[PDB]
């Protein structure tokens, strides 16, 4: 029960510099076995491949199916997850597979870099990040497998705004992934961090922290509640009151800013849609009723300078109560 | 078997239209980077004029991002071929992310200083 198949192995031993062609163009013949497991079969094929790769932080990929194999379990028992595979193969053609690094150690390489370089060396690194993640999405589940969200905010809580931004660049790359996005929904911390953020004195940065937290509340209404207590710890943790990041950008320390106020506003009434329950909704307004909303929302109402779809929200707002 | 020898001389022409196509690509490059660098610039009408000034250096550098994006695509699989060309590659891409966040935090003062003007 023998496989004939054509292989390819990819060099990715650093991530943060990944060659673009697999060795040789004509990819080389040689036999497996179907019925035995493949972590044994591949120092054969390691050899026949001569590749700078560590035997023992490889992995497996198959090549149009993009398929992480299971490296002790033979070619038999994972035939549930190979059917384009089998097919290619019965219609008497070679299939290829990739030869690369495990997820896993690409992750744990990448950690290393994030808890271990500075400065250049680690702007450079978070810049490339955004890409990277484009271009490679099965990277996403076994990152937020190894806490690599909490290196990305054990980063940025000690970092400038510049270093900041460049991360949350990268952060809604990973959120455009399903699994990215749930590591998101899982961790309090994250959420709390980019509250954190709306205060930055970046009007830039408070506009991204603004923008991805508008793709959080859009992308499910499961993590509205999730949101309200992660601003609540934050507001205790720090001294503050509660919400008063968002309200302080309402009433304008430093003037007119169109694009935020309209953003703030469309955040809070998405915020808004997504509760039956009318009892900690009224809590709520109560805790927003004692800082002062009412004369500000009266008073912004008034001046006809107000930017339209910003009024057009803030009637929205007006309408539901 | 006279042909392994036609191979390997094909393995230098190969090599040799890879990077007299890389040339001709890095010469439009070279056009947009020197536009980059010159678009710089270090009353209230003024300040104003500043700011929706700056917005559309910005309206038209997000317009080139795209094939600027397209240029850092181009260059990280354009290293995968091919010791001194890469300290060239990162002269740029550094002096590049330098110009980047250079020309991103100048709009956004110019914007943020008609704010002061507002």
């Amino acid at each position: 029960s023998v496989v004939t198949v054509r292989v390819q192995y990819l060099e990715d031993t650093d991530p943060f510099a990944c060659a673009n062609f697999p060795e040789p163009r004509r990819a080389p013949t040689c036999s497996l076995d179907g019925a035995l497991p493949l972590g044994a079969q591949i120092p054969a094929v390691h050899r026949l491949l001569g590749a700078p790769l560590k035997l023992e932080d490889c992995a497996l990929q198959v090549s149009p199916s993009g398929y992480y194999l299971d490296t002790e379990l033979s070619l038999e028992e994972q035939r549930e997850m190979l059917e384009g595979f089998y097919e290619e193969i019965s219609k008497g053609r070679k299939p290829t597979l990739i030869l690369r690094t495990q997820l896993s150690v690409r992750v744990n390489a990448i950690l290393e870099k994030l808890y271990s370089s500075s400065g250049p060396e680690l702007r450079r690194s978070l810049f490339s990040l955004k890409q990277i993640f484009q271009e490679d999405k099965d990277l996403v589940p076994e990152f937020v497998h190894s806490e690599g969200l909490s290196c990305l905010i054990r980063v940025g809580a000690a970092a400038d705004h510049n270093y900041q931004s460049y991360i949350l660049r990268a952060l809604g790359q990973l959120m455009l992934f399903v699994d990215g996005m749930l590591g998101v929904v899982a961790h309090s911390d994250t959420i709390q961090w980019l509250y954190t953020l709306c205060a930055s004195l970046s009007r830039l940065v408070v506009k991204t922290a603004l923008k991805l937290l508008l793709v959080f509340v859009e992308y499910s209404e499961n993590n509205a509640p999730l949101f309200i207590r992660a601003v609540n710890s934050v507001a205790s943790t720090t001294g503050a009151p509660p919400w008063a990041n968002l309200v302080s950008i309402l009433e304008e320390k430093n003037g007119a800013d169109p694009e935020l106020l309209v953003y703030t506003v469309t955040l809070i009434n998405k915020t808004l849609a997504a509760l039956p329950d009318q009892d900690s909704f009224y809590d709520v307004t109560d805790a927003l009723e004692q800082q002062g909303m009412e004369a500000l929302v009266q008073r912004h109402l008034g001046t006809a300078g107000t930017d339209v779809d910003l009024r057009t929200q803030l009637v929205l707002y007006e309408n539901a109560l | 078997t006279k042909r392994l020898i036609h191979e390997n001389q094909g393995q230098c022409c190969g090599l040799i239209d890879l990077m007299r196509e890389y040339q001709n690509l890095k010469s439009a490059v070279s056009k947009v980077l020197e536009n980059a660098s010159s678009v710089i610039v270090t009353d209230q009408e003024d300040l104003k004029w500043a700011f929706s000034k700056h917005e559309t250096a910005k309206n038209k550098m997000n317009y080139k991002q795209k094939d600027l994006d397209n240029f850092t695509s181009k260059g990280k699989h354009l290293l995968s071929e091919l010791s001194l060309v890469k300290t060239d590659m990162e002269s740029t891409v550094d002096k590049w992310l330098d110009v980047s966040e250079k020309l991103e935090e100048n709009m956004d003062r110019l914007r943020v200083s008609l704010s002061i003007w507002d």
